[PDB]
């Protein structure tokens, strides 16, 4: 029953966890509890997903995050992302729920029943925060396990069923990745890359070499790490840049997950081919453009030529120029034009969109998809209505992409917060006035005035 | 000492009139690069074709702008998001057409606003305070990102940035309800629960306070000089204050503990505003405000109207006048 | 105002003979639509070509006459263009394209009638709010 | 623009070497209190 | 001489859980009667027969929509009595006719009286100053202005806010659309008012936590405070160094300091209710001369005043009609004002 | 303090508990039964969902005589078949 109250903790018990700091055992015991909660969300959500699925309703329409991601690993379905076997999903399911009570279990005997802290115990598992060696070890075994799950999904893509390739000649299909990209100028040239319109940074990936390859890339360099760490120590420089604390750390990788969180939202908005339309839903850029191709064709089945069609202002009413001359949809996807997607590429010529393929060569199928994204634009109120704020109740709709990237967003902001929180409360406390200004002792009062 | 040393002592010193310091260092040049361009914007800007369909709209004062009308306008929707600097024009007057001041002016201010929230942190631990200040901020600083930053990459353009101008800011508001209801959104509403109960908390405090000062002056005085700056002794009685307030109500609806009322007194706007921002946030992506339109039907089948349907009108007008010229198309996607 | 048998009487076919829906048809027909159609067809009209709407006066005047349930079941077997010129299976959701609408791949000759007298039948009650477009909503 | 271009990177890139190296250079050690936080 | 004047005055002023004063005798039955219509009337009571509008659970509205609706135009500023000349004392058509409006509005106005009566008696009794009655005069000045004033001005009580959460943003888009009332300066005032306020609000309540003296051991420093205490619980003198050194200017008496918390709230409220005082005469900011002469005669001409201008005019042309059904506004489609597409 | 007992002696007492089982759920079932039986539209006149209109009518029932509207308001129900 030790540090359980505020008297001898010094906690309240609105801040009860920080009471488990010093307490190693007991702190393993919240992390494999927690761990165990995750991992039961998982299972359990897969499985009500599962139950609640239609494979003749398209995926988007049916409010589900957890099969699309099963989906595109390259399980369960086949070609243009059609659903041919559900087993996968219930099999993924089932699995990570069992495991979430083996997880339940440790977490639950560590923090309860087991040694409360595992110095004594244990010089291997036990640890202090302010040993830099041990704490670079630990670091350094999780990023050897990292770098395996990299390698996993590799191992997925190239060796197992391959992955669900959204850009694969004759609609979506599962492909096997033979030839990964390792050219290093590609993979960190994505690293390099602006985050602004038409370059979009790592979110602009569109096709799964370079992702097979690039998440190569990532398992070495993490691997390698992982042992530079474990056979290290940090440096004279490190050493003195950082706080070397358990709020620290744990401050730092608060801003870590941050980051992490709002490139998440960002990907989910604009990517479509490690989040397939098919699966996830058109992106924002892509239903606005599905509408102006719509309508495009529309009217030059009327007899429009859509080439020399004047709108209201002088710009092109289908058609128009971009601000470097590419050949774009006119109307205010205007803006969108630095989209792409297997349904339009193909209408694609050296200086943008092809009048002659618009006049000639446009199919059936991109009629159809371009109608089904214009109709199925992430727009839609938080009851579920789907479409514009001003329109009527009728259709039961809200993009996958919306509340993925929402979600995100709303959680990567209380990240950062919490980082800001727990960094400066570490550099307070390692100062050591975190709990107030010492009256005998006040700084300013030792300062001469301004003025 | 070298000269090395000699400078970061500087920059960090405790002795400057306004403090410096590391983060300092980019505040100070960004903030200057934002304020001067704004500046200069706002009095002699040429005007702007923010939507890119070349109806170029008058922001500045010497183009028939008073304060009330005037704005830097956001760059043109042909850009999009794409990045636009000075060197990426063919010319100034491209430039200018282009709306490329508001780019300039937005990324150097949220970059310099950022810095001088990590500047509140940096000063806090100079002087040997604690640290959250700047938490607060983070309130204000996430909203400025909703609304210049955030909402322009989920809508995919610039040009659907707030405009920098008092008109423009309105304009802003009221596409912003046609397109997201955002009235009806939850989000909006606990905002509003943050500075409306901001301000009763703000009077409240101050009322309280100051009818609860201890008498050290005459009736000729103002009772401001009976405090002194720096004197140890409290200038007010907490417990008359606390006895009052708590039979106003009742006895436990009252704080007769300074910091727990003080903490309070921070916590709610801040929250309330976090939340605020977290609306214009993901409304940025599209997730909008409750939609009760023909929630209400009878029993043969007829709709019955609510305040949610005339809220409907309302926001329709705004939504079939907006951007006039902008839409070719039936929906308005983005 | 209630929903009466005379509300969910509806031409049948051609020759003016009629059929009485139940309201249980009407409903069925209602969240059928709801799941099969209104994505493109919400309120009555038709937002990947708003030229064309649902209300009867307009099925009517279509070839062949759509104004009634044998018309607008076979319509959702082998849809049309307005003047029956053209066949749009291919891009039209439609039993004879379930194949590429896997949607009307659960869809039964019962389903189509439900769905067809639900679009007779909307516009009996809502009257110009049907296919209205938002100046109604 | 070339030129004005190079300026503004030059510009950009020495603040932000001030920034990494300022707080590089024994930062935690800079508060009115325990100096030893290494 | 303790007659029983006194005597009632010795129980009214007892120190029990809920003070009741003389005060209470106006504030308690008014109070509870207007919350007790509120709650009534969103429960139970419809706006067919005023609004053509569902407007209670009972109808299927939820807490969002629900409202006590405002009365007919056809009953003018009519007090609406219960045993008045409309009701004729029959409760039902009073609830029908938009009674619930007028009881809801004229309670809670003599129950804000009574509220601000027991601030200056709750004050006079413990012996502090009265500012925060003071304070107080804020709200009632808001509330006059906007629920009596405002509605009195105009044609009829219809034209208030109804008391309902939508209701109430419906009012807000009406007043943006036929006042423009972003654009007037009281408005303005008020809104600096709210925000400075909250800012307020935020920055003291953090700047007194982050400057808090070491008064105890424990991580959290809540409990290290005695409201008896002589001494200051935060530093005045670091709190005054940070924000010069942050932002230029600092506080250094802690008495104008909580004034200018009081003052700023306050004064913005005020303002914002003199604005509303003028819209009740339709004395609007609603342009400016400058800029309509040279847009009517310079088509090239845009700011984003006229283009507020035109949100404007669609709010106006598209909510009229259902807003106001005792008009009868029969627009025809082709009358209605409407970019190009939408 | 100022006398009553305190609200957690009150509301732990097998007493509160035995008089209040009783009394809330009396209340709440009384509350359910007022609308069940229709009892509160007739009493506050709200429409039934089949009384907002005429079966072929599409026009609200506006008021729109200031002294005559209790009369208005009883035609337009006396119109409702
Ligand atoms: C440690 C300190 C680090 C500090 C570093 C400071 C340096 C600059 C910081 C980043 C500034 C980013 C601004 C631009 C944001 C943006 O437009 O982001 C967009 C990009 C994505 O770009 C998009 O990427 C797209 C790529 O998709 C392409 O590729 C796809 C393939 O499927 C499809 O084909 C698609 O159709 C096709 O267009 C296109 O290029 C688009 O044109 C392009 O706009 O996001 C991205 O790069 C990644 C996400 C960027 C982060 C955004 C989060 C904002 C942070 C808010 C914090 C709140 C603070 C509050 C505190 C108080
Ligand atoms: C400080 C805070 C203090 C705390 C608040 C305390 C609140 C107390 C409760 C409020 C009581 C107010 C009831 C107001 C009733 C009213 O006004 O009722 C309105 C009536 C007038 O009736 C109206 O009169 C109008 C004009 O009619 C006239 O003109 C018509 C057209 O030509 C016809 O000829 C018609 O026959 C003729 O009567 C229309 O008829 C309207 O439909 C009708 O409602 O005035 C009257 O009873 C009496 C009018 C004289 C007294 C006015 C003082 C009260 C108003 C002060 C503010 C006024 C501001 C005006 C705008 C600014
Ligand atoms: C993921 C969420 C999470 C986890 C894993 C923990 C974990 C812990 N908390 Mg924390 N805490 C949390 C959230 C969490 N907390 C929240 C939200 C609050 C605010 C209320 C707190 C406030 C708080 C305080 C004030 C304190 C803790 C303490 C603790 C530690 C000891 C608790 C104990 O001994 O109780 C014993 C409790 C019981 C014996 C009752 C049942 C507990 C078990 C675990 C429930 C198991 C149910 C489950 C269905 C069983 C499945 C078994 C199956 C697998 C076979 C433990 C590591 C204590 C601590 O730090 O100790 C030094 C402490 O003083 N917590
Ligand atoms: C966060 C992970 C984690 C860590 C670091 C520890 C660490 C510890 N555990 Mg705990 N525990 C955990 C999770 C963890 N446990 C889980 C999930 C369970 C339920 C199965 C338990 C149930 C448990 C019991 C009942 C006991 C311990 C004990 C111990 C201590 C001795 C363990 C040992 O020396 O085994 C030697 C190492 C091995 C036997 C290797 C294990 C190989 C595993 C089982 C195969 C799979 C590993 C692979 C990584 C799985 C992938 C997991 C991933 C997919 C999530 C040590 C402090 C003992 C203790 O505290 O003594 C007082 C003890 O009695 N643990
Ligand atoms: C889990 C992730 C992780 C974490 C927390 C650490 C933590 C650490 N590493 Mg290790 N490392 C890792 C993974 C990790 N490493 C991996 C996978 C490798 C193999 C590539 C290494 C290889 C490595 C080496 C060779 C060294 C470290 C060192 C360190 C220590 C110093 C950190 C530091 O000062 O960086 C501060 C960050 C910088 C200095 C970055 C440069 C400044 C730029 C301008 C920042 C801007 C970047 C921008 C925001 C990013 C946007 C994208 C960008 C690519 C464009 C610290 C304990 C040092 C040490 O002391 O080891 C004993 C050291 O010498 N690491
Ligand atoms: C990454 C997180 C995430 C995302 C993107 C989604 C997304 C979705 N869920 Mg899932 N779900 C989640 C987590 C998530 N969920 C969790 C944690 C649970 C366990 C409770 C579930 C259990 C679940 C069920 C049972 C169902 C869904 C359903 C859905 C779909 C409809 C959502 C909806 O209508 O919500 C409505 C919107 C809300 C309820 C808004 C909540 C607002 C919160 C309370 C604000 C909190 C803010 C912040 C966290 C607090 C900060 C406090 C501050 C002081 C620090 C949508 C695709 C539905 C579906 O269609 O299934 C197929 C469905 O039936 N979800
Ligand atoms: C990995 C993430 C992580 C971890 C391990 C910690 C760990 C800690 N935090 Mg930190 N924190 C984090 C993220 C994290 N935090 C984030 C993201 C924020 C920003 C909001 C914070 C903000 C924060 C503050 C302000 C404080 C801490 C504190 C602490 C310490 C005590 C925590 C505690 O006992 O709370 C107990 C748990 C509760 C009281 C429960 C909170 C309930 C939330 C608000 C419910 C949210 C609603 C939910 C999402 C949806 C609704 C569900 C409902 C309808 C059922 C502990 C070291 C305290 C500290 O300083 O310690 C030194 C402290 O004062 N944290
Ligand atoms: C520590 C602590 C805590 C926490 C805890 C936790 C967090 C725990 C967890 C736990 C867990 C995490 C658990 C789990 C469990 C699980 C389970 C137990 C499962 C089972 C499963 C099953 C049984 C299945 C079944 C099935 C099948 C197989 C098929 C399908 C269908 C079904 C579903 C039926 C708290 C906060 C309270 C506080 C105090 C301390
Ligand atoms: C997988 C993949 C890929 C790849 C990726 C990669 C390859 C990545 C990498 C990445 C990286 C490589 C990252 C990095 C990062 C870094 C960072 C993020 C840093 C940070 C830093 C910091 C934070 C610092 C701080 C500080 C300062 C500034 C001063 C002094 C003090 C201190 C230290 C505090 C690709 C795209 C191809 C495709 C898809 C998939
Ligand atoms: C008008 C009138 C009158 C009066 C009456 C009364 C006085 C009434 C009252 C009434 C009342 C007095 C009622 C009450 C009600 C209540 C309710 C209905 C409640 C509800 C609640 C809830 C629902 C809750 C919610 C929540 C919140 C708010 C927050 C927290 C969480 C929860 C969720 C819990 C007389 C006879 C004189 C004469 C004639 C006229
Ligand atoms: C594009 C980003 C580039 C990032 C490069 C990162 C490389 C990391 C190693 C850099 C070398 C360390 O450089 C760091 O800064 C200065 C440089 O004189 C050193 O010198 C410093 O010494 C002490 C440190 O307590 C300071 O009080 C003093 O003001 C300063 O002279 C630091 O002791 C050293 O830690
Ligand atoms: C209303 C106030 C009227 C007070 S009335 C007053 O009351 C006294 C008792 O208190 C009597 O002794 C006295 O004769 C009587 O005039
Ligand atoms: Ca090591
Ligand atoms: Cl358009
Ligand atoms: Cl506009
Ligand atoms: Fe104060």
């Amino acid at each position: 029953a030790t540090n359980r109250d505020q008297e001898s903790s010094g906690f309240a018990w609105w801040a009860g966890n920080a009471r488990l700091i010093n307490l190693s055992g007991k702190l393993l015991g919240a992390h494999v509890a927690h761990a165990g909660l995750i991992v039961f969300w998982a299972g359990a959500m897969t499985l009500f997903e599962l139950a609640h699925f239609i494979p003749e309703k398209p995926m988007y329409e049916q409010g589900l995050i957890l099969i699309p991601h099963i989906a595109t690993l390259g399980w369960g379905v086949g070609p243009g992302g059609e659903v041919v076997d559900t087993f996968p999903f219930f099999v993924v399911g089932v699995v990570h729920l069992i495991s979430s009570a083996v997880l339940g279990f440790g977490g639950v005997y560590h923090a309860i029943r087991g040694p409360e802290t595992l110095e004594e115990y244990s010089s291997f598992f036990g640890y202090d925060w302010k040993d830099k060696n041990k704490m670079t070890t630990i670091l350094g075994f999780h990023l050897i396990v990292l770098g395996i799950g990299a390698l996993l999904l590799v191992a997925k893509a190239m060796f197992f069923g391959g992955l669900y390739d959204t850009w694969a000649p004759g609609g979506g299909d599962v492909r096997v990745i033979t030839n990964p990209t390792l050219d290093p100028r590609v993979i960190f040239g994505y690293l390099l890359k602006s985050p602004f319109g038409g370059e979009g940074w790592i979110v602009s990936v569109n096709n799964l070499e370079d992702v097979v390859g690039g998440h190569i890339w990532i398992g070495l360099i993490c691997i390698a790490g992982g042992i530079w760490h474990i056979l290290t120590t940090p440096f004279g420089w490190a050493r003195r840049a950082f706080i070397w604390s358990g709020e620290a750390y744990l401050s730092y990788s608060l801003g870590a997950l941050s980051m992490m969180g709002f490139i998440a939202t960002c990907f989910v908005w604009f990517n479509n081919t490690v989040y397939p339309s098919e699966f996830y839903g058109p992106t924002g850029p892509e239903a606005s453009q599905a509408q102006a191709m719509t309508f495009l064709i529309r009217d030059q089945k009327l007899g429009a030529n859509v080439g020399s069609a004047q709108g209201p202002t002088g710009l092109g009413k289908y058609l128009m120029r971009s601000p470097t001359g590419e050949i774009i949809f006119g109307g205010e996807t205007m803006r969108f034009w630095d989209f792409r997607g297997p349904w339009l590429e193909p209408l694609r010529g050296p200086n943008g969109l092809d009048l002659n393929k618009i006049k000639n060569d446009i199919q059936p199928w991109q009629e159809r998809r371009a109608a089904e994204y214009m109709t199925h634009a992430p727009l839609g109120s938080l009851n579920s209505v789907g479409g514009v704020a001003t329109e009527i109740n009728s259709v039961n709709f809200v993009s996958p992409r919306s509340w993925l990237a929402t979600s995100h967003f709303v959680l990567a902001f209380f990240f950062l917060v919490g980082h800001l929180w727990h960094a400066g409360r570490a550099r307070a406390a390692a100062a050591g006035f975190e709990k107030g200004i010492d009256r005998e002792s006040e700084p300013v009062l030792s300062m001469p005035s301004l003025d | 000492a070298n000269l090395w040393e000699r400078f970061c002592n500087w920059v960090t010193s405790t002795d400057n009139r306004l403090y410096v310091g590391w983060f300092g260092v980019i505040m100070i040049p960004t903030l200057l690069a934002a304020t001067i361009c704004f500046v200069i914007a706002f009095i002699a800007a040429p005007p702007v074709d923010i939507d890119g369909i070349r109806e170029p709209v008058s922001g500045s004062l010497l183009y028939g702008n008073n304060i009330i009308t005037g704005a830097v306008v956001p760059s043109s929707n042909a850009i999009g998001l794409h990045f636009y600097p000075i060197w990426e024009a063919a010319s100034l007057d491209e430039w200018l057409y282009n709306g490329g001041p508001y780019q300039l002016i937005i990324f150097h201010f949220l970059l310099g606003a950022s810095c001088y929230m990590g500047r509140q942190w940096e000063l806090s631990y100079r002087l040997g305070m604690r640290p959250w200040i700047c938490v607060a901020y983070s309130a204000p600083l996430a909203s400025a990102f909703a609304v210049f930053l955030i909402y322009p990459i989920g809508q995919g353009s610039f040009s659907d940035g707030m405009p920098l101008g008092i008109s423009g800011t309105f304009n802003f508001m009221i596409v912003f309800q046609a397109e997201h209801n955002i009235l009806m959104h939850p989000f909006h509403q606990l905002g509003v629960a943050g500075v409306f109960g901001g301000a009763l908390f703000c009077a409240m405090h101050g009322s309280l306070v100051t009818s609860s000062l201890i008498r050290e002056t005459t009736e000729t005085e103002s009772a401001n000089y009976g405090y002194k700056f720096g004197q140890e002794e409290e200038t007010y009685n907490i417990v008359a204050a606390h006895g009052y307030f708590g039979r106003l109500i009742f006895q436990y609806a009252s704080f007769n503990n300074s910091r727990s009322l003080h903490f309070f007194l921070a916590a709610w706007p801040v929250v309330g505003v976090w939340f605020a921002a977290l609306g214009i946030s993901t409304m940025a992506f599209n997730l909008n405000g409750f939609n009760f339109n023909h929630s209400v039907i009878d029993a043969k089948g007829n709709v019955i109207n609510t305040w949610a349907d005339i809220i409907n009108r309302a926001n329709l007008g705004m939504e079939v006048m907006h951007e006039r010229n902008a839409h070719n198309f039936p929906l308005d996607l983005a | 105002a209630e929903l009466t048998p005379e509300v969910l009487t509806v031409p049948l076919n051609s020759e003016g003979k009629t059929i009485t829906l139940t309201e249980k048809q009407y409903l069925e027909g209602k969240r059928l639509f709801q799941y099969a159609c209104a994505s493109c067809h919400v309120g009555g009209i038709t937002k990947t070509n708003p030229s064309l709407d649902l209300r009867t006066e307009t099925l009517a005047l279509a070839t062949p006459p759509r104004d009634n349930i044998e018309g607008l079941v076979d319509y959702m077997k082998n849809p049309t263009t307005y003047d029956g010129e053209q066949e749009i299976a291919e891009v039209h959701p439609s039993l004879r394209s379930a194949d590429i609408f896997p949607k009307m791949r659960n869809l039964t000759e019962k389903d189509l009638v439900a769905i067809a007298g639900h679009i007779l039948v909307e516009p009996k009650i809502l009257g110009d709010k049907w296919g209205g477009g938002k100046v109604y909503y | 623009m070339e030129t004005l271009k190079i300026t503004v990177y030059i510009v950009v890139t020495f603040f932000v070497l001030l920034f990494v190296f300022g707080f590089l250079s024994g930062d935690p050690a800079r508060n009115p209190k325990r100096k030893d936080l290494e | 001489e303790r007659g029983w004047f006194d005597i009632l005055d010795d129980w009214l002023k007892r120190d029990r859980f809920v003070f009741v004063g003389w005060s209470g005798i106006l504030l308690f039955p008014c109070a509870y009667l207007a919350l007790g219509g509120w709650l009534t009337g969103t429960t139970f009571v419809t706006s067919w027969y005023t609004h053509g509008l569902a407007s209670s659970y009972l109808e299927g509205c939820n807490f969002l929509t629900v409202a006590v609706s405002t009365p007919a135009n056809s009953m003018g500023h009519s007090l609406l009595l219960l045993w008045g000349p409309e009701a004729q004392g029959d409760f039902t058509r009073w609830c029908q006719l938009g009674g619930l409006w007028t009881f809801i509005a004229l309670h809670g106005a003599f129950g804000l009286i009574g509220f601000m009566l027991r601030q200056f008696e709750i004050a006079r009794l413990v012996g502090v100053r009265p500012y925060n009655a003071i304070a107080f005069s804020a709200p009632i000045a808001v509330f006059v202005s906007v629920f009596l004033i405002y509605p009195l001005g105009q044609s009829s009580w219809f034209f208030a806010p109804s008391f309902g959460v939508a209701a109430i943003f419906r009012f807000l888009l009406f007043f943006q659309g036929f006042h423009n009332w972003t654009l007037n300066p009281f408005h303005m005032m008020g809104v600096a008012g709210v925000l400075g306020g909250a800012l307020l609000c935020a920055i003291h309540g953090a700047t007194v936590e982050n400057t808090l003296f070491q008064d105890g051991e424990g991580a959290s420093t809540f409990r290290a405070f005695n409201p008896t205490q002589a001494e200051e619980t935060y530093s005045m003198v670091t709190a005054n160094r940070f924000w010069s050194q942050i932002f230029g200017i600092a506080f250094s008496n802690k008495r104008w300091l909580h004034f200018f918390m009081l003052f700023v709230p306050v004064t913005g409220l005020w303002m914002s209710a003199i604005g509303v005082v003028g819209l009740a005469l339709n004395l609007r900011s609603y342009d400016f001369i400058s800029q309509e002469i040279r847009a009517a005669e310079d088509p090239e001409f845009e700011t984003f005043y006229t283009k507020n201008l035109l949100l404007n005019e669609g709010i106006r042309a598209w909510m009229a009609p259902q807003d106001q059904p005792h008009e009868n506004f029969v627009f025809p489609e082709e009358v209605l004002p409407r970019g190009n597409a939408l | 303090t100022t006398g009553e007992r305190p609200f957690s002696d009150i509301i732990t007492s097998v007493r509160y508990w035995v008089i209040h089982s009783i009394t809330i759920p009396a209340l709440f079932i009384a509350g359910w039964l007022f609308v069940s039986t229709g009892l509160a539209y007739d009493v506050f006149g709200t429409p039934r969902p089949d009384s907002y209109y005429a079966q072929e009518q599409r026009s609200i029932p506006l008021v729109t005589d200031r002294f005559e509207a209790k009369q208005q308001v009883e035609t337009f129900l006396e119109q409702l078949k």
